[PDB]
């Protein structure tokens, strides 16, 4: 509910992909 | 693991049981998975190869594996074949109409009373 | 040259028009009664305004004896070449006397329309009623072979 | 010798009876169709006619011998829908 | 914009259909008259139960 | 709908009723004549309105087809009265028993066709025929004799249709057996006939077989229909959506009139 | 329902203690993300005076409606924080949680997803920053809604798309709402007829 907000967000806001790029 | 059709599981030989007569047992278990692999292997297959439908069966010997091949009536060369395919709304059907005018028979008989 | 249009395969129509070459740019009268024209348009312009005239009312032909067709013979037909033929249809569609589907990808052109399954309904209700206009036919049939058995 | 199961069929057996050639043909259909001896149409995707049949076929003899067989197993077959209608009720439109 | 309404094939570059349009009187005349018809069977149990 | 024509011919019921009463009345039946009449009525742009109908006598020889006798005169001074009495009643046409035609039909249609070139014949038997209408009309004129499948039905005034009521799918089925098992005599009765070397040799009975078979029927056999089948079972499977929601909305209905009727019924003590 | 009432700006202000001006600007964008689409938007929410204050404040005029309009799922999760900092705040849009943010970012999926038939799911999860796993696994669970029908086979990096408006799926969903009702049927039979 709430708790899947904020684990999209870790998950979609904060990179480790793009940076990785 | 019957129910579930893990095949592998099933394997075992070890236990208290296997001791004293579940040696009788082991035949007639093998038989209804191997029944169950052959139907999925024609489905699931139009071809194979030999070899590899040799070790799937988990009979050691080529020969008994070419024995119930032929048992079943399948042509046979390097490869194994199998052909499969259905049609519909063409064969009768509810939607079909024929069989469809004698349940509508039914359906208007009892909205109107009759009874049927 | 009339009853060619109905016929159309247009490699005889070029020939026609060629031959008529007297005719066709004839405005003129070997007698008057009181029509005139003189040749104003030029005579030669005419042959022009057929030709665009008989390819298209060929192709409208073609949408009665065709359901499909391929853009070569269709090409052929018209004797025109396959970039000339499309550029013509093109027009022809905007229009708005003819229904066609081009697929220049492939080549084919359709003049066929999408079904409605009320569609199929209808010629089936068709077969029926011919059906039954079968039965007056016999019914017709009894009188008649009871006159030729006994006059009475 | 049955009902019609189709009426389509292609040029190549037609061209080879007639023995004039694959173009031939098209043109020859054309030409027949525009009279309406030919009733049908023509199928550019396969190289088909599709005809539709409405020739006299003056004295069948042997047809109609057929014929009355056929027409029998048709007498029969309404007859089974007739016989559930009976059992149930009475059709009032009301 | 939806002012055409095919589709664009950019792998083949080319332009496709798919203005293609379904029925609109069927699935919108069927849909009506249910949305309507739950509203009116709720109303009817409050008075017939003697608690609204 | 119900079948019309380009010349149409309305018979009414008191015309029809005549007919049984003259057969039995005149008493000269038990010899087994043609029982023969001519018919009046109202004619208007194409419709023939069989208003009425009177008896001719008739004497036919009962060995000979040429001899037979009848009067010209009755004709006119009958018909002098009738337009004396109402004169919206024309000569439109005449009646014969049938169930089998003569020569001498022929004979009759001379006269009625000088007087108009319409001249309807109909032929209406009592006898149960046909278990739809057993009166059939044809009309004539010579080339030979032709027929016409002309629809008869009957129309009526205000006074007729009272009387009648006074005096008093599935059986669209049974007739379409009927019609069948009718064209399956006439097969056998063709390859008979053939095998016996009778007239029959007409080349318009084959080829409206051919034709037909074709086709194929659909509310049997699925030999043609396959392929318009499939388009078919979709739009019957829609109409059958519909018809479940109503069902609905009338169950919902039947539920407003218990609840009140349980109502009034429980307060009062309860009686039914 | 709500859509219909939020468009409404006849009433600017009001005697503030029913609601509050600032609030009620701020709340009408929100919902207009949410609850309509393109041509709603280039209609409606030109509004002029409307725009303005949004600019006034915190983003939304900015980055959801520039996202809403180019259609990207490229630059659009900058915004995944107002999700968080507006809704927690909030004793209205609290309740709401993930079911709000869901449907928005499905939203803009499926205009991108809507645009090329054949869709490069590769390029998409590269350079958009996202992580493989993720964006194929809500797919799945998107495409299992019946919300997108976008045809995948997932080891390879190609999808393709089918009719999601057919015949056969608009007479689905009418028999989908008509068993909700049937149950409702139930429950009046049951209190009744006794």
């Amino acid at each position: 509910d709430d708790f899947s907000n904020q684990l999209r967000a870790e998950l979609e806001k904060h990179g480790y992909k793009m940076e990785t790029s | 693991y019957l129910m579930e059709g893990s095949y592998n599981k099933v394997f075992l030989a070890k236990g208290n049981i296997p001791a004293e007569s579940y040696t009788f047992f082991i035949d007639i278990l093998l038989d209804t998975i191997r029944d169950e692999i052959a139907g999925c292997i024609e489905k699931a297959y139009e071809k194979i190869l030999f070899t590899e439908a040799t070790r799937i069966l988990f009979f050691n010997t080529p020969k008994k594996m070419t024995d119930y091949a032929k048992k079943r009536g399948w042509v046979l060369g390097p490869n194994n074949y199998y052909s499969f395919a259905s049609q519909q709304q063409k064969p009768e059907d509810t939607t079909i109409p024929s069989t469809e005018l004698a349940k509508q028979v039914i359906e208007y008989a009892r909205q109107l009373e009759m009874i049927v | 040259l009339l009853k060619l249009f109905t016929t159309m395969e247009l490699m005889r129509w070029s020939t026609l028009v060629e031959d008529y070459g007297m005719e066709l740019r004839k405005g003129s009268l070997e007698s008057p009664a009181t029509d005139v024209f003189g040749s104003t348009e030029e005579g030669e312009k005419r042959w022009k305004d057929l030709k665009n005239r008989v390819v298209e009312h060929n192709i409208r032909i073609m949408a009665k004896y065709y359901t499909r067709i391929t853009m070569k013979r269709m090409a052929q037909l018209l004797d025109l070449s396959v970039d000339e033929s499309e550029a013509f249809l093109s027009n022809l569609v905007v229009n708005k006397t003819i229904f066609a589907k081009v697929d220049r990808l492939a080549g084919i052109i359709n003049f066929q329309r999408p079904k409605d399954p009320n569609n199929l309904l209808n010629d089936w209700s068709q077969k029926l009623n011919s059906l039954m206009s079968l039965v007056n036919k016999t019914t017709h049939l009894i009188a008649k072979e009871e006159m030729i058995h006994n006059l009475q | 010798t049955r009902p019609a199961n189709h009426r389509q069929l292609t040029f190549e057996e037609i061209a080879k009876s007639a023995k004039i050639t694959v173009n031939e043909v098209e043109l020859l259909v054309m030409k027949a169709l525009s009279v309406g001896l030919v009733k049908g149409s023509i199928d550019e995707v396969d190289k088909r006619v599709h005809m539709t049949w409405v020739q006299p076929r003056v004295l069948d003899l042997q047809q109609i011998k057929g014929m009355k067989d056929r027409l029998e197993f048709w007498c029969t077959d309404v007859k089974s829908m007739e016989m559930l209608v009976e059992h149930q009720a009475h059709d009032i439109l009301t | 914009d939806k002012k055409f309404h095919g589709i664009l094939d950019q792998g083949e570059g080319v332009l496709i259909i798919f203005d293609e349009p379904p029925v609109d009187k069927t699935y919108e005349a069927a849909l009506e008259t249910i949305q309507n018809m739950s509203k009116v069977v709720d109303s009817l149990y409050n008075k017939a139960k003697k608690l609204t | 709908m119900p079948e019309l024509a380009v010349q149409k011919v309305v018979v009414h019921p008191l015309v029809l009723l005549s007919v049984v009463d003259h057969f039995n009345r005149i008493g000269k039946v038990g010899n087994q004549k043609r029982v023969v009449g001519v018919l009046l009525g109202s004619w208007q742009k194409k419709v023939l309105d069989v208003s009425n109908s009177f008896a001719v006598p008739f004497d036919e020889d009962d060995k000979d087809d040429s001899v037979w006798f009848l009067d010209h005169d009755y004709l006119e001074n009958m018909y002098g009265m009738f337009k004396k009495v109402n004169a919206r009643e024309r000569i439109v046409g005449w009646y014969h028993t049938g169930p089998k035609l003569h020569k001498n039909d022929i004979a009759i249609n001379e006269l009625m066709k000088r007087y108009c070139p319409n001249s309807v014949l109909v032929i209406i038997d009592v006898k149960p025929k046909d278990l739809g209408l057993p009166t059939e009309a044809y009309i004539s004129v010579e080339e030979s004799k032709t027929f016409e499948h002309v629809t008869s039905e009957i129309g009526a005034e205000e006074a007729e249709e009272v009387g009648v009521e006074h005096l008093l799918r599935i059986t669209n089925q049974v007739h379409g057996l009927k019609g069948l098992n009718s064209k399956l005599l006439d097969i056998r009765s063709y390859l008979e006939k053939v095998a016996t070397g009778k007239l029959p040799i007409n080349h318009q009975i084959i080829y409206q077989l051919q034709d037909v078979f074709n086709l194929l029927p659909d509310v049997s056999l699925q030999e043609f229909v396959k392929a318009f089948y499939l388009k078919t079972n979709d739009q019957m499977v829609v109409v059958y959506l519909a018809s479940l929601i109503r069902s609905v909305v009338a169950l919902h209905n039947l539920i407003n009139n218990k609840i009140a009727n349980r109502d009034a019924e429980k307060k009062e003590g309860q009686e039914k | 329902q709500a859509a219909e009432l939020f468009l409404d700006t006849v009433s600017t202000f009001t005697s503030y203690e029913l609601m509050d001006y600032k609030t009620f600007v701020t709340y009408t964008v929100y919902v207009s993300m949410i609850a309509l689409e393109r041509p709603d938007l280039r209609e409606k929410v030109i509004k002029g005076a409307e725009i303005l204050e949004v600019l006034h404040s915190l983003p939304a005029v900015r980055q959801y409606l520039f996202s809403l309009y180019e259609c990207r799922y490229s630059v659009f999760f900058q915004s995944l924080a107002v999700v968080e900092q507006e809704m927690k705040k909030d004793w209205l849009f609290a309740p709401h949680y993930r079911y709000y943010v869901r449907e928005m970012r499905i939203h803009a999926y499926s205009q991108l997803l809507e645009s090329y038939r054949s869709l490069t799911l590769g390029y998409m999860a590269e350079a958009f920053g996202v992580g493989v796993e993720f964006i194929d696994q809500e797919l799945s669970r998107f495409i299992a809604a019946g919300r997108l029908h976008c045809k995948i086979d997932k080891v390879n990096e190609i999808v393709e798309t089918n009719r999601p408006d057919s015949k056969n799926w608009q007479y689905q969903e009418t028999i989908k709402k008509g068993d909700l009702l049937l149950n409702r049927v139930q429950k009046l039979s049951r209190v009744i007829n006794m």
